[PDB]
């Protein structure tokens, strides 16, 4: 069973940082390349954020690249984004979406609608 | 209220895995340990089934052993007497990109669908002697991944629209619809009864269906990633599902738990189609790679290696008295093994 | 066995006919180049399928536009009627001569997942091989965003502030420095998703067009033209 | 109330398929095992048995 | 009457080294060549079904070196016989022509496909490249039938066996037409064919610039030094075989027997050059080709 839980999250006041978190189990995460996507209210699923199999390939949208640094702990199986500056703009639900398959440079997630390697989401309200 | 149906669907999945893990007690290769090593099993190609234009994409035997449908996504479906290579029948299609393909059991039916949403089912005896689109089923909103006939009047119809249908063909009505899955159902099999039925889709679970009641009996979510082929045990007991993490595995309808995974260190690619052989001993899958791997299914050993084919292996499918196995793959080509 | 080899006799004939249809769909077939439409929904691949067809559609399943320009055929497929997963059914366009990638430049907020559906098309397994005919839509109304300057793609796209123009930039006439700094910066993110991975085995073409745009059909014809050259030269051994 | 009422159906699938008779996987393992053995002999895809038997050559 | 041949150490050095060294590579270079066609490539397309036509050629060709390679080793003194000599050389001839219509239709296969990539689509069949694969072998074996006729072993003076890959002496006035009408019709206007689609090729790939597709400067290099190869190894050869029937028809006389003897090593130097071709072709048309390369694991 493929699970993927996110925590981290609440009111934080514009400019403050805050780490989200997501819990991985089902699969192995050291070999599937991982991402933040978001849903603000009203808008629609936006991909934030992803970060390769080995950790290294990180990329982020325009609107965080600044900011919102993506790690990963294959070790403790787990994903993080630090926000370290935050906006108003930035309150949505963050999900933590895996990539459909393994070995793969696709990113084929259906951000918008339902995908099912995704978590249930955290709602950061700024 | 959210919260609390949540946290209610989380306490029953964990009530189902303690039930589980409480029924699981020895390991279906623990038990085989005793059992002898199936062997070296070689297949050869006694037939190559040429004359399609595109990449097949889908296979299905006739109960005669004999007789075989192909789908080609130039948009062909041509039936083959396997024994002889001739072509019997090339029925041209109103939509090319045709994903799956079924033969009736009576042999006067044949189905076809893919990106038209559409499950298009021929006459193959028609008094005319041609093929004529029998019927023209509509009411899935998402592509057509496979269809099996479970009668000459009856056929279930898996869509990318991650919902299942049970159609009379005669009314072309959708009778009934199975829901329940998230993602794309891209695979179905029938139980030898035609009872129930278990499907995989692309939320990496599969699910047994009631024919005649349309509720999911139970869920399987052992893979990781989606599911892409899936197939009865020979018993009715069990089935295999692959999927794209390049595993398969075996699930069992009363145990309700995986008994077996069937998985090597060096493929990483994912498996398009799954068959058993007669006795269920051996499981037929085939891969992203050139290759088809045959699998010792009692003691997940790796039996043998059916290479061949120049593109990815799309269908796999085992003739119905067991003496061959046809695997079509992209390169346009399908290939008899014996 | 007199009626069975009468019998297979028959089936050598039916055969025969079989083969011989089977002859000449190869070479209707060959003879024409499939395309497959994608991008966003909202804009940009109705509007080139309704030129192609003034240049046959179908709401049910597939919209297919079939035209052809100087003597050759091209068949149009926008995948309609289907889900918002694109990951399977993808799949099956492994063999199309092109993708024509259609992209509303003008919507800075729906760059970013345009540009994630490149990437995805541009590395999937089975489109490795496929090259993109990148259509940058919307020129008109990209110019007069870049105009009016209401919104600013360095609020979207940050590396725009440091952007320069390319050298090799062909501005059209009457057409002012900062539109087109903004239509090279949107074409060159797809060019360098394009250049990051291929190792040459397909290419992008990019072009800037509208719905007034009338030479679509030929950029199409031009570039797939190119796609099959391309093609020869690695099968005749001259890359 | 359209998120509530599907997790209400998915609640009421998971009762559904909870209170279901599951046997011991050493059962169905030894089910399994015992069908494969009672049929291995009329499998013709565990030998390659010469053309005078079989089709295909 | 007769020259002395002076200078006929390159008949007797120059040309067996040059066809052991051919031998040694065009050997390994046609074998991988058909291996990888024959037991690695595809189902075949229209342009594989030449470019085999071509290596086989080629491997023929080799196959037919080594008893040349005695012959020449031993002051040109044959020792298997006349049959023998006769088949050698007509083997040798029909490799060599076969190769040459084979690059002929190898070059007018890629003219169509790179002017015209569209427009050919639908006319590129392999049963089509079947056909006049069959026709070109055919047109070969007929043309160079007379060779079976003309190549008899001949005694000189200096009682050695000579096998002649030409004629004898008695038979040299019509086997110098038989000649200018093979070089003409199977050397000439095929030259003709390649130089002009390789130009138009050229001629394609530079205005067009390959667009902006991948249009590395190896394709462009390849398309030019085929035709170049081709030429500068074929063209001296004929030319100084003319030249050298000529001479020996003509001339014979001490007030031009220098004359011959120039003209007669120039032609032994254009006869190992022609030899070249069997070694150039696998690598400029295999090698050289990223493709094959792929295919060759
Ligand atoms: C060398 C002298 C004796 C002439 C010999 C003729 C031979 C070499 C020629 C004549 C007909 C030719 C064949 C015609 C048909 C085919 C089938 C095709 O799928 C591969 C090439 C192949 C196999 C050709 C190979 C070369 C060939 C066999
Ligand atoms: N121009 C020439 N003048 C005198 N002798 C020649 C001339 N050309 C060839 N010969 C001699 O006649 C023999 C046959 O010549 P030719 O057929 O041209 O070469 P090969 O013997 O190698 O086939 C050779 O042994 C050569 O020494």
């Amino acid at each position: 069973q493929v699970q993927l839980q996110e925590s981290g999250g609440g009111l934080v006041q514009p400019g403050g940082s805050l780490r989200l978190s997501c819990a991985a189990s089902g699969f192995t995460f050291s070999n599937y390349k991982m991402n933040w996507v978001r849903q603000a209210p009203g808008k629609g699923l936006e991909w934030v954020s992803d970060i390769s199999q080995s950790g290294a390939s990180i990329s982020y949208t325009g609107s965080v690249k600044g900011r919102f640094t993506i790690s990963r702990d294959n070790a403790k199986n787990t994903l993080y984004l630090q926000m370290n500056s935050l906006k108003p703009e930035d309150t949505a639900v963050y999900y933590c979406a895996r990539c459909p398959a393994p070995f793969t440079r696709d990113c084929f997630d259906v951000t918008s609608t339902t995908y099912a390697y995704r978590g249930q989401g955290t709602q950061v309200t700024v | 209220e959210l919260d609390q149906l949540r946290q209610e669907a989380e306490q029953l999945k964990n009530q189902i895995r303690d039930a589980r893990k409480a029924c699981a007690d020895a390991t279906l290769s623990q038990i085989t340990n005793n059992i002898d090593p199936v062997g070296r099993i070689q297949m050869r190609t006694r037939r190559t089934l040429r004359g399609h234009l595109a990449k097949i994409y889908a296979m299905h035997w006739g109960t005669d052993s004999r007789l075989l449908v192909s789908a080609s996504q130039d948009g062909k479906l041509i039936i083959w007497d396997s024994y002889t290579t001739n072509k019997v029948h090339a029925i041209p299609l109103r939509s090319s990109w045709v994903m799956t393909c079924a033969y009736a059991p009576s042999g006067n039916y044949v189905a076809c669908g893919g990106l038209d949403n559409i499950c298009s089912i021929y006459n193959l005896k028609t008094r005319e002697g041609n093929v004529r689109v029998s019927r023209e089923l509509a009411g899935h909103t998402g592509y057509l991944s496979c269809c099996r006939f479970l009668d000459d009047n009856q056929i279930v119809t898996s869509s990318g629209d991650t919902t299942c249908a049970l159609w009379d063909i005669e009314t072309g009505q959708q009778t009934t619809t199975f829901t329940g899955h998230t993602g794309d159902v891209m695979s179905l099999s029938l139980a030898p009864d035609t009872r129930l039925f278990v499907s995989g889709a692309c939320d990496a679970s599969a699910k047994l269906w009631d024919v005649r009641e349309g509720m999911c009996r139970q869920t399987f979510t052992g893979h990781e990633s989606d599911i892409n082929a899936i197939c009865f045990f020979p018993n009715g007991n069990a089935f295999a599902t692959g999927s794209d993490d390049a595993t398969c595995r075996l699930f069992d309808l009363r145990a309700d738990q995986e008994l077996m995974t069937y998985s090597h260190d060096n493929i990483i690619c994912g498996i398009t189609s799954v068959s058993f052989s007669k006795s269920g001993r051996l499981l037929l899958a085939g891969y992203d790679d050139f290759n088809c791997n045959v699998w010792d299914a009692l003691k997940a050993d790796r039996a043998g290696v059916l290479a061949g084919h120049d593109n990815r292996v799309s269908c796999l499918g085992v003739t119905d008295d067991g003496m061959a196995v046809a695997t079509g793959s992209w390169d346009s080509f399908l290939k008899i093994w014996n | 066995t007199e009626d069975q080899r009468n019998e297979e006799k028959a089936q050598r004939e039916a055969n025969k006919k079989i083969e011989k249809q089977l002859q000449k769909d190869k070479q209707v077939y060959r003879a024409t180049h499939r395309l497959l439409l994608l991008g966003a929904d909202n804009s940009g691949k109705s509007t080139i399928v309704k030129q192609m067809r003034i240049l046959s559609g179908g709401t049910s399943g597939i919209f297919e536009t079939k035209f052809q320009v100087d003597k050759v055929n091209f068949h149009m497929f926008d995948v309609g009627g289907q889900r918002d997963e694109r990951r399977k059914w993808i799949q099956c366009f492994n063999d199309v001569t092109a993708i024509i990638f259609v992209v509303d430049s003008s919507d800075y907020n729906r760059l970013q997942e345009a540009l994630n559906l490149f990437k995805s098309i541009w590395n999937n397994r089975w489109l490795r091989t496929i090259s993109v005919i990148l259509f940058l839509n919307k020129q008109d109304l990209l110019a007069e965003k870049v105009l009016a300057g209401k919104s600013k793609i360095e609020d979207y796209f940050p590396e725009f502030a440091r952007y320069t123009t390319p050298e090799d930039a062909t501005p059209e006439p009457g057409e002012d420095p900062r539109v087109t700094r903004a239509k090279y910066f949107i074409r060159d993110e797809f060019l360098r998703i394009s250049t990051a991975s291929g190792d040459g085995r397909h290419y992008c073409y990019p072009h800037f067009t509208c719905a007034v745009d009338t030479e679509n059909a030929r950029r199409i014809f031009n570039d797939c033209k190119d796609i099959i050259l391309q093609m020869n030269l690695r099968e005749y051994n001259l890359v | 109330t359209a998120s509530i009422a599907q997790a209400r159906k998915l609640v009421e699938q998971l009762k559904m398929e909870a209170n279901i008779d599951r046997i011991k996987v050493s059962k169905a393992a030894a089910d399994l095992m015992a069908y494969c053995e009672a049929h291995a002999k009329e499998d013709p895809l565990l030998t390659p048995v010469p053309a005078s038997e079989n089709p295909f050559r | 009457f007769k020259c002395a041949l002076t200078k006929t150490g390159f008949q007797f050095y120059y040309l067996p080294a040059v066809y052991i060294l051919v031998f040694i590579i065009g050997f390994l270079g046609n074998s991988v060549a058909i291996w990888m066609f024959v037991f690695h490539m595809k189902p075949w397309s229209g342009i594989s079904v030449y470019m085999f036509n071509l290596a086989l050629a080629d491997f023929l060709y080799v196959l037919t070196l080594p008893a040349l390679i005695f012959y020449y080793f031993n002051k040109t003194d044959w020792i298997f016989g006349d049959a023998m000599c006769k088949l050698q050389r007509f083997i040798f001839h029909v490799n060599l022509y076969g190769s040459i219509l084979f690059l002929t239709c190898i070059s007018a296969h890629r003219y169509s496909g790179v002017v015209y990539p569209l427009k050919s689509l639908g006319r590129l069949k392999k049963k089509n490249a079947i056909c006049i694969s069959v026709l070109v072998w055919l047109i070969v074996v007929v043309a160079i039938s007379p060779i079976l006729f003309y190549s008899g072993t001949g005694v000189r003076k200096n009682k050695t066996i000579t096998c002649y890959d030409t004629t004898s002496d008695e038979y040299l006035r019509s086997y110098f037409i038989y000649s200018m009408c093979t070089t003409v019709a199977m050397f000439c206007v095929p030259l003709v064919l390649i130089l002009g689609c390789y130009g138009l090729i050229v001629r394609a790939l530079i205005y067009k610039d390959l667009d902006n597709s991948p249009l590395r400067r190896k394709s462009i290099y390849l398309v030019i030094i085929v035709p170049t190869v081709f030429a500068v190894s074929y063209i001296p050869f004929h030319v100084m075989k003319t030249m050298n029937l000529r001479a020996r028809l003509d001339f014979q006389t001490p007030a031009m027997c220098a004359f011959n003897d120039r003209v007669y090593a120039t032609y032994q130097v254009t006869r190992g050059l022609a030899s070249l071709n069997s070694c150039v072709d696998p690598i400029l048309y295999f090698l050289a080709g990223d493709t094959f390369r792929r295919r060759l694991s």
